[PDB]
Parts: structure tokens; C-alpha cells; sequence
């Protein structure tokens, strides 16, 4: 029993261990009854405006686009305080750790951006924060373990399977398993199990709403499309929700596509994987003929989540939203683009949308298209992996 | 068939609990495992419980993550695990034979499928770690049509309505984890129950069937034993015997 | 003959070769016009909305305060598109070369900030940067060095003098005399010969000003104090220039203390220099006994411009402003307490101002006190310095 | 005194340019800069142009910041050059010397204690390279009460309001970078012109005179000499004065 569809379509569900069924019912009532709440909701808003930093801009591109008939806009996420849109729902997950008399925090975190970011919300709200992470992710995230420490979270490296994201997010469950009385689980996109994608998405559509108040400010109309990255769906999804009713808005998901998708090394399960069950869903993952749970492979390691959020593998089953891929060699030459012409140093996952707005601009120069790509995160992290890259050509 | 009805009607007619051992299959390597399983039988195990090795365990602690490491060395598949298991049985005609799965593995390649591969090679039972009963449906009846027991997790916590599912959906035995909840697993009409936290002593084995349970489900004891004896295959048998003889002398 | 004033009492002045005074009432003619233009304005505020992120948020730290009877809030400068504050003035000095006909931008930088910021808003204004850096700093920027090549500025090492800062200040000024007729020379602080301290206040004052709404808003009334490092003055200046008129509002800028006054080795010429002729104006500078110019010393590089601008040494005279020094161990502690309290990672430049406010309430613990901080940038920059030197210990 | 009028009326008696070198004070040894100092006396050198090391010596090329450097190699203070100055004074009584200063040596310890220190040693001018006629007040007027000539850089595009002030304000000669405006300041009865930029060549010193200018100022042309010459302090010697003999012979 639930209050909520665990399901969108087929895809979703509450695939977890009998012992953890609790802590996720316990969750989605205190999520429904936060829903209701408008002083949850008041306070949620006032964390976003004076410590987060909302709303973020929406920057027009005519420089990129001069000479077509395509607009470009520019949802700037990377100007959120902690230079992505993680900021947004774990200042909202906190608050519901809080609502729930929590006073722990457990996070898991490839990359490492949802590391810091539970980190940088669980000091503003004095949470106990632990961090999970695959001990090769320690090793190759120095910068953003040390942001994790200096903010006072516990990092604990995961040495078990791959030892990378998922192998954390197994461990960070079997944490959440005994100690849920007390410590809420902070998961970091919108996949996993519900409650999850619906609380992530809810937690995240303050993007497109914004988004479509300042597009209607600026051009009076509704975007021809939204386009944003999928790695594990939140940015995606929190562009895009807003939007699903309006029919006439294209919602395009960029998965990455790596080395090529016809290489094998990449990250796109929703168009390139197998429905299996894991991580208490089910949804496409990367996977072995024989079910094994494999890897995503991306230049942006922020991506690499194996699977993806059930609502989008839901949305592209019947149509709705569109999903594609770029190769890392796009996402490379969108970031240098970015960076020349507009000032802007963009996350390379965010480089991914960005990469396939300017496919859809240069392959059709003379159609109109008024387009809005999430930017989201700024990509300081990655100007040492660019310029590497660029250096050995 | 009727492994766990039978075996249990057997045990009850000597006033007996059960002792199951877990293991997983092909650990550390497929013939070991074979031998180490024959030993397992031959010391006095009532039925088994057998992994078969997934690459993220997201319900087992460090000792059976371990396991399933030392299996994925050797190369071990869940293709090749079901050639063992048919082996298994050939040798062992009554002894019930349970697999713990995880729910990809189930449903990688169809459900049915799966059941009727388990029902092919004379498995008795599927407990599938990661499917709670809520998302059970489609599980549990695969299993059922194709003479599977599906076997559910009863948490010490479990409140009125879970303990109401567990007993209507579960068969072949009930996995338990003040000994409240056998007696009203035992009112609700539940499959019998087997204790599987905490058993790595004989003591707790006498102590589970006390409570009213019909045995005792043991496997990180097992495990650590083959994980201490890898570089003596040998005396990793002999302590194996020597240790399940011990627990199941526990449950007379 | 000028328009304006190019005084502040006895300090400031325009302290160049003849042939450079052209270049300057140019300028000063531009910049009184464009201020006088509703359109200018207009333009400058969109950049400012649009593509910066303005306004940009004022934030209490409740953690930090808990117990005494200080308020403190941050002004959230390190929200601000490109990490730190340079951004507002380089955006208004980019539309003031347009204005002006001019197609090239020159820019001098020492840790590399100016420069990233001069970049940036070239990219964005399709203007062709050139950059003066000491052959030092771009050896120990390799981060900032790599940010403005991505975005098309061309980085010229400074090997001349004890080639850092004040060298690359000399060679980008030899080169504006010569190119002046189609180059802007976008100057990095509120300092040099008028009228750069004016145009650079003018270009940073709706910081001060936002505060003054924000904390209007927020609390009923001015602050006690408003508290911001000191380097070469602009971001100080910024946040005091709309609070002057405002008697009851203390202003307290925080100049580098490096290892201590007394050791010598500091960045404070406000309070602990010379007076002095040189970058175009008087004011006080490090220099020797017999008048050669010297450094500053700070961990934070951001702070080491080796005078001060000329309105702050006028404040300072009149009494108006007052001024202060943090040592470096005053600043990397004010740097781990906002991490770990407020999870906000400051700019080591801005930990100085913070420090202040941080001694002004654990002195006087029970002093009712309402403080604002200026935090000018944000301090991923600084997070291996923070690191080596934590480690060291 | 009146060295610059003294020298220009006996240069206008012989219908006679002025040739005047600019060295840096103690580039590359004080006592190898006194040498220089007097080889290009010697070799004919009407007047001189003296450079007093400076940190940030912004409004000088490249071979002038690195004059600089070789003088703080070798440890020239100010104070040093001034005893130099007193010395070159002692050594020739006729000579006009002038400095080329930059704002903060003269304004470090008190203008009118610089001035002095001028007069004392016996400097006929100074030109202060960053202080504009706009802002050259106290300059000047110290200049002036010490008997010392203010020298004022007349920009090539320089306005007929900056013509008037340079007129106005400048004394002993005009530092000068279609002869307009050389006829200008005539007009308005300024010091008479030196030309001071680009004169490397015994060609360039005849033009500037030609133009009407009273001769002209070559710098870098001589510094390049001891640049080129490090190695060799004896030749450099006689390659300055085989240089300044052409270029004097020019003036003619
Ligand atoms: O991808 C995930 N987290 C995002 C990590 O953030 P980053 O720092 O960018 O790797 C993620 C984490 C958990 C998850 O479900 C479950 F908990 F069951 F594992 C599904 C996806
Ligand atoms: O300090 C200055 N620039 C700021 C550099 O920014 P950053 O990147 O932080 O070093 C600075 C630059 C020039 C200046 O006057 C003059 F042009 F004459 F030299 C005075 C101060
Ligand atoms: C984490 C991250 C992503 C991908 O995660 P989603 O949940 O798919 O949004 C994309 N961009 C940035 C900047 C990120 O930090
Ligand atoms: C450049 C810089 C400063 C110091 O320069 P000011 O002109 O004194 O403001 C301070 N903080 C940050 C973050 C800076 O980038
Ligand atoms: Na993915
Ligand atoms: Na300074």
C-alpha cells in the first residue's frame, strides 16, 4: 500500500529487501504531508532564494546562433550555489529529514558533485553527513573529497564489485537498512525506488517553472524545446516537468554516447540498454546478456549513473519526450564553443545538451526554433580534463 | 513436488529441527563448490540454501560479497550454476534445494523462464532478496505454476498486515529473522519457519528451535569457513563436516 | 582640465606620461556620457540580470552567530557568473570600450581573477582581449591561465621588473599608449589614474546598493557595520560607496596581514605604508626606505595589488572608514568555520573580511550587533592551498 | 645657473646642433658608468640625459627597463647617483645635466628636498617621466625656487592648449618626440626643442636639426652599446665614443 503510483508505466516500483519497506513508506507519508504543508513549502522557497540563489538567470546565445533562425537560452543552473542543480533537492531532502526527526544524512556519489552537495546542505542544517563512495571515485575526485571534508561530512570509501557508483549506492543502502530510525538516505538523482523519482522531480521542477516564466517574459511564447542531460534523469526531469502538459514543447533527454554508441563505451541504457531491476526499480540499465550490472562510460563522469530515472523511460515509451546521445568528441567542442563565445565555462554533462541544441541549430540552419537548454552545472571542475584532452591532439 | 512438506512431516516425526546451510554456488571455484555442497549433505544438512553470484548484492554483508568475488573469479555464471544445481539433485533426490536470487536475475531473461529452468532442474524454492512482498505478484505466481515455492522475509518488526501477506503468499518455509512472531506465523497458517539471523554456534541453533521455530538457516558461518581454508581445499572439507555435524546435532 | 574630480583629498590624481593623458579624457568624457545615457544603463543592468546573475543574495549565518548577540549576512558576491565580483565593472568597462569605438581589450592580472573576469566579458562582447601577466603568476595560475585562453583572450607573460602584479601592470599601460585609439584598457581595481577609482566604483556600487534593499527588507533597518577585504579597493568601495551618505553605518575594510605586521611581511599599505607616486595616482604603497615599489605578501594572491585605491585612503583620513588587518591564519580559520558552518567554500580573499566580523563578535559576545560581509568570490580556487596547508600540520 | 642657455647660445654661435646622449646611472657598475659617463663627454656630447634606477619604470622600453635591472644587480641606489652626479659636476663645470626621474624618487622624501639635493650636486634639469603638465604644479615650482629647469615631454599630437602649458612651463629645453610643432613652440617662446625619439643614427641628428629642432637626444642607441659590449668594458668604451663622435659630427 502506498499513497502515491510507484509506477510510471511499467517502470519504477519499490524493489528493495522487506526491512527496507518501512523507511520508504515512513518517507512517502512525510513527503505527502510536506506537500501539504505551506510553511514546509515557505521555508523550502526561502532557502532557495537567499542561500541557493534562486531564480537563476536565463541568458540568451546570439553569439552561437548568429546567422540562423534558431534562439538559444540558457538555464543557468551553473550559477546555483555549489555550481549545479544538485543544491536544489538536497536543500529539500534536508528539510524532510528534519520534518521526519532525523538527525543524520546518508549520501551516495559517483563524481562527487552529490557528495558535496549533501555535504554543503547537511552543514547549513546541522545534519550528521555521511558520504559513500567507490574507492576509485575517491581516488580520481580528490577536489571534491576535500570540499566533502571541509564541510564536515564523513567520506567513506567503498571497496566492494567495481568499487564505483553503484557499488556505493548498494552500500549506502545496507546503511539505510539499520540506521533509517535515525538517519535519512539522501539519494542523488531521480531514479532508485519510490518515493524517490517523484520527491527528486518535485524537489527540481522549481527549473522549468522558472524557465517557463522567464521564457514567456522574454519571447512571449513557450519553447519550441527544452533539451537537457540524462544521467541519472533530476536535472532532466525538473527542466521538463512543467512542461509535460504543454504539449507543444518538445522535451528532449541527452544521454551520453562516450566513444560512440555502435563502441560499446557509453552511458545510454534508455535507448541503448535492457529493462532490468536494479537499485529497487526497474528501468533500463547497462547490463550483461546474463544480467550482470555493468558500467556507464562517459568523458563527464557526472553521467555514469548505470540505469536511468523510470519517469523518463516512461515519457519516451509513449512519445512524449525524445531521447539521443552525444559522443564525448561533441560534448568537448560545445564546451570550447561555449567558452569562446559566450563566456561561459559549462559542466561537460551539461556540454551534452548544449552539444545537441547546436546539432539541431547547424544541421537545419533556416528553421525556426526557439530552444532552451538546462545548463546544469559551471565546469571549472573539468578545464584540467579539457585541457588534457586538447593537449595530446 | 513436496521436498519441504516431506522433509519437514520427516522432522517433526522425530521431534527434530532443521538445519540449512548457505552457500554459493561455484565459491570458490565450480568443482570445489561441487565437493564442498556433497559435504555439506553428508554431514547432516536437512536442505540447502545456495547464491547464485550477482555482481551487486545490495542484501548481503561483507562475507557474502566476498563469496560472490572468489565465484566471479573463477568465471562462474548463473548458466553454469544451473548446471550445478542439476547435478545437485542427481546426486540428492530429496533434499530440499532453495535458491536466494537477486530480482535481475529473475527477470533478465522472463520470469517464467526462470521457474520453469528451476522447475527443469529440481529446485524446491526461490527467495528473491531484493522483491518485497508488495511487488511480489508477478514472482511468486511464475513460482507457483512452475511447483516453486517462493519464500518471503518475515522482519522482526513486521506488523499485522505483512505478517497476513507472508503467510498467504509464502511456501515451503517462512525465513524469519518474546518469540511473538512464530506464534502468530504459526496462527496465520504460514509456512513453517526458519530462524536465519545470527546462527554461527550450535547453541543458537537449539535455541531458534526452542522458540518454536523448525530450524535454523546458517551462512556467513559456512562462508567464513571456506574463506579461512582456501589455501587447504582439504581441510576445508574436514572442517566443514566437522562444523555442520555440530549444528545439526544441535537441532535432535 | 576633467570633468570630474580626479581627488579624493590629497590621493588619487593621473600620474602618467603625457602621452597616455589622451586615453584618459577620452575615457573620463565616455564614462561621464554614459552615465547620463538611459540606454547605457538599461543595457548594463540586462548584462548585469541576464548574464551575471544580479541580484545576487544576501544570506544570514545563524550557525555561525548562534549564542552572541551578533546578526551577520553575506553578501553573496560568490554567486556572482565567474566566482567573484570582478564581473560587475569588467561587464560595464566592456559596454563603455564599445561605446567608444574600440574593438581590443588590454588587461593586466595577478592570480588571475581580472584576467578570467576580462575574458569573460570579452568573449560575451566580441571583443579581442590581450592579457598582461607576470611570467611568476602565469607559472603559479596554470587554472586562471587555462580560462582565459578557452575563452579567446591571448595571455602575454610579463617577464620584466620582479615580473608579477605591478610589471604586468606597467606593460599593459606602455601598451595602451600606444594602441589607445583602438584599445580599452580594462583596469582591474579601484585604483590607478582617474578616472579608473571612479568608473570602477560606479561599476560595483549596486553591490552596497542591493545590500542596503536586502537588509531593508530583511531587518528594518542599516547595518551596524558592512565589512570587506581590501586589496586594490573595488569590491570594498562597491559595497561602502551607497552607504557613505549613511553616517550611522561603520565601513571597515580588512587589508592583508600575510605572517603578521610586525614581521614585514603583509599586504597592508593602507594602514602600514608610504605614501607614494606610481600606477598613476598617490597613495599609499609597500615600498622601500628610498621609495622603490615592493609586494605584498598574503596567502591569498587576490589581495597582493601593493597599494590601495585612493577613495579608501581618503576615507580612512577623514575618518569615515576605518581599516584593519587579518593575518593568514585569521583567514584559513574564517575560511574551515564558513565551510563547515554555512557550507559555503569562501574566497580566501573574502576570509579576511569574514575573519573581521568573525573577531568583532567573539570579542564582544553580548554587543548587539548587526554586520554584513562582503563575501566577494567563492574559494574552490583556494581549496588546495586550504589542503597543503592543513596537511602541513 | 644658466648651463642650457649658456650652451645653446654657443651651439647657435657656431650654427651647431647639440647632440645629448642618455645614459642609466650606474648601469652596468658605478665605476664603469663614470667611465661612460666620461667617454661620451669626451667624444663630444653636448649636454647629457642621466636616468636615475627605478622599480617600475613605466614609460621606458625594454633596453631601458633592462639598463635598470644591470644598475640593481650591481646595488645603485638613489643616493649612490647622486654622489655620481657630483662627481661628473666636479669633473666638468660646463655640461648641462639633466635627469630623467620617475614621480615617486622625487616625491619620496619631500620635492623641495629632492630639488635641492638637485641644486646641490649641481643637475641643470630634471624631467619627471609620469608627471603631466596637468599635474606638475609642485614640481615645477620646486624646480624653479632651486634653480633647477622643469622638462615637459611634448607628445606628437600634443593640442594647441598643451603646446601653450609645455611653452608656459617648460625651461632650459622642450623634450620634442611638416615641422608644426617645432614652429608652434616657437610661436609661443618655449625652451628650444630637443628631438628625442628614434635617433640611433647619425642621419636621424642631422634631419632633427634640418627640421629646426636645436638638436636631439639619443638614448637607447647608447644604451644598446654597453648592452652589446658587457663582456668587454674596454671596448665598450671605445665603441661609445666612436658612436657619440659620429652623431656629434652631425650636428654641424
Ligand atoms: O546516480 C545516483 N546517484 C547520483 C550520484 O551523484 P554524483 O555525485 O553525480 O555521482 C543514484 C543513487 C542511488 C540510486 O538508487 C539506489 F539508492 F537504490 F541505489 C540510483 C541512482
Ligand atoms: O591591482 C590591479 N589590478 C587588479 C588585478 O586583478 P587580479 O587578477 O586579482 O590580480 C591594478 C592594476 C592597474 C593599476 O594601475 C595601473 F594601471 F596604473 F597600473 C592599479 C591596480
Ligand atoms: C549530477 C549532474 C548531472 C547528472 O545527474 P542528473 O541527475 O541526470 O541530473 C548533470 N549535470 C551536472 C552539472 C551534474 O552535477
Ligand atoms: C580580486 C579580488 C579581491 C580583491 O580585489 P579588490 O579590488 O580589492 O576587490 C577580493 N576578492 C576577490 C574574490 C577577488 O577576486
Ligand atoms: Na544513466
Ligand atoms: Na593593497
Amino acid at each position: 500500500t502506498t499513497l502515491l503510483n510507484p509506477y510510471f508505466g511499467e517502470f519504477g516500483g519499490m524493489y528493495v529487501p522487506q526491512i527496507l519497506m518501512p523507511a520508504l513508506n515512513q518517507l512517502e507519508e512525510a513527503f505527502v504531508s510536506a506537500q501539504k504543508d505551506p510553511e514546509f513549502q515557505a521555508q523550502f522557497a526561502d532557502l532557495l532564494k537567499n542561500y541557493a540563489g534562486r531564480p537563476t538567470a536565463l541568458t540568451k546565445c546570439q553569439n552561437i546562433t548568429a546567422g540562423t533562425r534558431t534562439t538559444l537560452y540558457l538555464k543557468r543552473e551553473d550559477l546555483l550555489h555549489g555550481g549545479a542543480h544538485k543544491t536544489n533537492q538536497v536543500l529539500g531532502q534536508a528539510l524532510l529529514a528534519k520534518r521526519m526527526g532525523k538527525s543524520e544524512i546518508i549520501a551516495e556519489t559517483g563524481a562527487g558533485q552529490h557528495g558535496v552537495a549533501s555535504a554543503l546542505a547537511s552543514a547549513l542544517l546541522g545534519l550528521k553527513c555521511r558520504i559513500y563512495m567507490g574507492a576509485k571515485d575517491v581516488e580520481r575526485q580528490s577536489p571534491n573529497v576535500f570540499r566533502m571534508r571541509l564541510m564536515g561530512a564523513e567520506v567513506i570509501p567503498v571497496h566492494s564489485g567495481s568499487a564505483t557508483l553503484k557499488d556505493a549506492c548498494n552500500e549506502a543502502l545496507r546503511d539505510w537498512s539499520g540506521s533509517y530510525e535515525t538517519a535519512h538516505y539522501m539519494l542523488g538523482t531521480a531514479a532508485g525506488p519510490h518515493p524517490y523519482p517523484t520527491i527528486v522531480r518535485e524537489f527540481q521542477r522549481m527549473i522549468g517553472e522558472e524557465t517557463k516564466a522567464q521564457i514567456l517574459d522574454k519571447e512571449g511564447r513557450l519553447p519550441d524545446a527544452v533539451i537537457a542531460c540524462v544521467g541519472g534523469g533530476s536535472n532532466a526531469i525538473g527542466m521538463f516537468a512543467d512542461f509535460i502538459n504543454d504539449t507543444s514543447v518538445g522535451l528532449i533527454g541527452v544521454e551520453p554516447g562516450g566513444h560512440g554508441i555502435e563502441t560499446g563505451e557509453h552511458g545510454a541504457p534508455l535507448k541503448h540498454g535492457r529493462v532490468g531491476i536494479y537499485f529497487g526499480m526497474k528501468a533500463p540499465m547497462m547490463q550483461t546478456a546474463d544480467g550482470q550490472i555493468e558500467e556507464s562510460y562517459s568523458i563527464s563522469a557526472g553521467l555514469d549513473f548505470p540505469s536511468v530515472g523510470p519517469q523518463h523511460a516512461y515519457l519516451n515509451s509513449i512519445g512524449r519526450a525524445d531521447y539521443v546521445s552525444i559522443t564525448d568528441d561533441e560534448a568537448l567542442e560545445a564546451f570550447k564553443t561555449l567558452c569562446r563565445h559566450e563566456g561561459i565555462i559549462p559542466a561537460l554533462e551539461s556540454s551534452h545538451a548544449l552539444a545537441h541544441a547546436l546539432k539541431m541549430m547547424r544541421e537545419q540552419p533556416e528553421k525556426e526554433q526557439l530552444l532552451v537548454v538546462n545548463l546544469s552545472g559551471r565546469g571549472d571542475k573539468d578545464i584540467f580534463t579539457v585541457h588534457d584532452i586538447l593537449k595530446a591532439r | 513436488m513436496e521436498r519441504y512438506e516431506n522433509l519437514f512431516a520427516q522432522l517433526n516425526d522425530r521431534r527434530e529441527g532443521a538445519f540449512v546451510p548457505f552457500v554459493t554456488l561455484g565459491d570458490p571455484g565450480i568443482e570445489q563448490s561441487l565437493k564442498i555442497i556433497d559435504t555439506l549433505i553428508d554431514a547432516g544438512a536437512d536442505a540447502l540454501e545456495l547464491g547464485v553470484p550477482f555482481s551487486d548484492p545490495l542484501a548481503d554483508g561483507p562475507t557474502i560479497q566476498n563469496a560472490n568475488l572468489r565465484a566471479f573469479a573463477a568465471g562462474v555464471t548463473p548458466a553454469q550454476c544451473f548446471e550445478m544445481l542439476a547435478l545437485i539433485r542427481e546426486k540428492h533426490p530429496t533434499i530440499p534445494i532453495g535458491l536466494l536470487m537477486y530480482a535481475n536475475l529473475v527477470f533478465n531473461n522472463g520470469i517464467d523462464a526462470f521457474y520453469a529452468r528451476c522447475e527443469q532442474v529440481g529446485v524446491d524454492s526461490v527467495l528473491v532478496a531484493d522483491v518485497p512482498v508488495e511487488e511480489s505478484a508477478p514472482f511468486r505466481q511464475a513460482a507457483l505454476r512452475h511447483n516453486i515455492a517462493p519464500i518471503f522475509i518475515c522482519p522482526p518488526n513486521a506488523d499485522d498486515d505483512l505478517l497476513r501477506q507472508v503467510a498467504s503468499y509464502g511456501r515451503g518455509y517462512t525465513y524469519l529473522l518474546l518469540h511473538h512472531l512464530i506464534e502468530k506465523l504459526k496462527e496465520y497458517h504460514a509456512a513453517p519457519a526458519l530462524q536465519g539471523f545470527g546462527i554461527s554456534s550450535p547453541e543458537q541453533v537449539s535455541a531458534a528451535v526452542r522458540a518454536g521455530a523448525a530450524g535454523a538457516i546458517s551462512g556467513s558461518a559456512i562462508v567464513k569457513i571456506i574463506e579461512k581454508n582456501l589455501a587447504s581445499p582439504k581441510q576445508m572439507l574436514a572442517e566443514l563436516r566437522s562444523f555442520v555435524s555440530a549444528m545439526k546435532a544441535a537441532s535432535r
